[PDB]
């Protein structure tokens, strides 16, 4: 029973449709549409900005956790390589400020807003390690805790960010309330004592840091293919439109995006761990079988009632001036759950850390999102995105099925 | 859905003027609206469209900056603001209707039409 | 392309001497947007000159400009207006002028151009 999981999760969810809300009454389409493209830099920073080894954290700590000597060599590696990347990635922010902007917003009027992020990428990174330190020792109610509070001080961060700052306020403030994350998961791992501050010096394993490279580039192949491909859409659907159009679209990934994360909830928790341990074909089919019948109807249940109250959803979570999303929201719902279907496909693959058919999953929805919005976008816009967005899931769920199938017979 | 006119007349150089466009009340909300202007023997050649969310409007070269299209969902009209009128400006204004469009130039990719108000300006 | 904008004016000036520029916009309710004027310099970021209020007219100007340049807005014809008095050569720049709702300004990001969404096409002022 982890409700210390659950209790988390849910926090984080309220936290996101408040300030998703606060974003979306005081800066309407036009900011939803202009913020989605920064938002996505955050989350690939939560993906990469420490590395991206977090996850090869929590696993080779549980594993050593009982070995003093192999613990302080793996956490003592996997500081070191979150230190450097963050250093490395402040240069970045602070050499390149005006093409990031550029890239993605179309101006290099937010010089100001990138630079400031490269010191907040490093709260991004140690608050990440710190948290991945807390799940290696399956301390699940210092990590939810932690979790809880730097959920909160968001709030209050991103308020006085976007009173006081406006509009790139509230962009700042959308970055600090992961980045402030550092200051509860400190404190919380100190004053617990689950470990003690000798542990984090940074030293170097060639071999640890191996594996964690691994991580690493897995990380990178998730930054630059979905990640850059949304953005060119977002952009190519502004310059065609308007930036109000774009925040008609982003609205409705806003509200998918809602009940999606609890029911992937059931997957990294539930699902990854068993997937990793059977090694025969016919008990892994069983396992993506069985989670299937329990996934692909739970999102189905969840879309068509949110479909039901569209414009209940859009005057609740959004605006009165998002009125305009109701007709994507059937295109977008049937997208959702062929993604969410074609996610226990790939989280096969990350049982098996095969980066052969990672790069193939990520390059092959790139790949189908890239062409269908190019064929809709500059037709029907907004909702044109939504069409592609469905029959890019709708190919890559009847693709992956194909190549399991294959798979399954020795291809 | 049915388009019919209003709003028009004589005017001199440099006062505004507003024009009307009605709808008939069937899913009016869902469809894009554009507004032409026609010389005498002449094409009807682009003024100002609104994309069918009401997010995005296009203009032409000749018209930005003084003319705005907007849209009244509650009373199913189409309103076209004219603030610096000049001779120019001087033809037939059409407004035009189109199931998930109105982001075209082109008057064939609008498939409903009104019958267009006169609007003379002088001197 | 909710609300669209046209500059107009500027060009050739000698030091010393005045130059006018005028913005117009192409949207709904015009009276409810923060009107500003930003300039920009080839390889410079974009900088604050002037703004208006949307409420009573209040105004604010950058420390390089105030006392020489005025801004000034017209409800009534959907249009801004900037009067350049005193120039030196420094004010070479493109001016653009941009809209935006008085949430998008906070309470000290009203000279930052991020919080400009609607932008104009800007034009060309060149201080000899």
């Amino acid at each position: 029973a982890s409700l210390w999981t659950a209790a988390s999760t849910l926090v984080k969810i309220g936290a996101g449709l408040l300030v998703g809300k606060l974003l979306a009454v005081s800066f309407g389409p036009a900011g939803l549409g202009l913020a989605a493209n920064f938002r996505q830099l955050i989350t690939v920073l939560g993906v990469l900005a420490g590395a991206g080894i977090f996850n090869g954290v929590t696993k080779y700590v549980a594993q050593y956790h009982d070995n003093p000597q192999q613990l302080r060599r793996v956490v003592g590696t996997s500081s070191a390589m979150v230190l450097g990347f963050s250093t490395l990635m402040a240069l970045v922010f602070v050499l390149a400020a005006a093409p990031i902007s550029q890239g993605l917003f179309g101006n290099t009027d937010y010089q100001g807003l990138v630079r400031l992020v490269a010191l907040v990428q490093m709260g991004i990174a140690w608050g990440n390690l710190l948290l991945a330190l807390m799940k290696g020792f399956r301390d699940a109610a210092g990590n939810a805790l932690s979790l809880i509070v730097g959920s909160l001080i968001g709030v209050l961060a991103y308020y006085v960010s976007y009173r006081l700052g406006g509009y790139e306020g509230a962009l700042l403030g959308l970055a600090l309330i992961p980045a402030l994350v550092v200051i509860p998961a400190a404190i919380m791992l100190i004053k617990r004592g689950v470990i003690p501050l000798s542990y984090l010096k940074p030293s170097w394993d060639n071999g640890l840091a191996g594996q964690l490279s691994k991580f690493t580039l897995m990380a990178l192949i998730t930054s630059v293919t979905l990640p850059v491909a949304y953005i060119m859409m977002r952009k190519l659907l502004a310059a065609q439109y308007s930036w109000d159009e774009v925040g008609i679209w982003q609205g409705v990934s806003s509200i998918s995006d809602a009940y999606l994360q609890f029911i992937t909830a059931s997957f990294s928790v539930y699902l990854l761990p068993t997937l990793s341990r059977l090694t025969e074909k016919r008990d892994i089919t069983r396992e993506v079988v069985k989670s299937l019948k329990f996934v692909l109807p739970a999102v189905a249940a969840a879309s068509f009632t949110v479909w039901l109250l569209r414009d209940f959803a859009i005057w609740l979570l959004l605006s009165n001036k998002f009125t305009a999303m109701r007709d994507l929201f059937a295109w977008q719902l049937v997208g959702d759950v062929l993604k969410v279907g074609a996610y226990v496909f790939g989280y096969l693959v990350i049982a098996k850390a095969s980066l052969r058919f990672y790069i193939l999953a990520e390059v092959s929805q790139f790949t189908l999102l890239m062409v269908f919005a190019h064929w809709l976008i500059p037709a029907h816009g907004a909702l044109g995105a939504a069409q592609a967005y469905m029959a890019t899931y709708i190919v890559y769920f009847s693709l992956c099925c194909g190549v399991f199938l294959l798979w399954r017979r020795r291809a | 859905v049915q388009l019919v006119e209003s709003g028009g007349g004589l005017v001199q150089a440099g006062d505004s003027l507003t024009l009307s466009c009605a709808a008939s009340g069937r899913t009016a909300y869902r469809y894009g609206m554009g507004w032409f202007r026609q010389h005498p023997g002449k094409e009807r050649e682009f003024v100002a469209s609104i994309w069918w969310t009401g997010t995005t409007t296009y203009y032409a070269d000749s018209v930005k900056g003084r003319f705005t299209i907007s849209r009244d969902d509650v009373k199913n009209m189409v309103y076209l603001q004219m603030n610096s009128l000049k001779p120019e400006d001087t033809a037939v204004y059409y407004c035009a209707a189109k199931f998930y469009g109105g982001n075209s130039k082109r008057p064939g990719d609008y498939a409903y039409w009104g019958q267009g108000t006169q609007v003379t300006v002088s001197s | 392309a909710q609300v669209q904008l046209v500059e107009s004016g500027g060009g050739l000036v000698q030091a010393g001497g005045s130059l006018g520029l005028s913005c117009a916009a192409s949207g709904r309710t015009f009276s409810n947007y923060v009107m500003a004027w930003f300039r920009q310099a080839p390889g410079k970021e974009r900088e604050f000159v002037a703004r208006i209020s949307e409420s009573r007219g209040t105004t604010d100007y950058a420390d390089s400009v105030k006392g020489r340049f005025t801004i000034s807005r017209d409800n009534a014809k959907n249009t801004i207006y900037l009067q350049m008095n005193s120039l030196n050569p420094g004010d070479t720049a493109v001016y653009s002028c941009a809209a935006t709702l008085p949430a998008w300004t906070g309470i000290i990001g009203g000279r930052r151009p991020g919080n400009y969404p609607y932008w104009g096409q800007g034009t060309q002022v060149t201080v000899s």
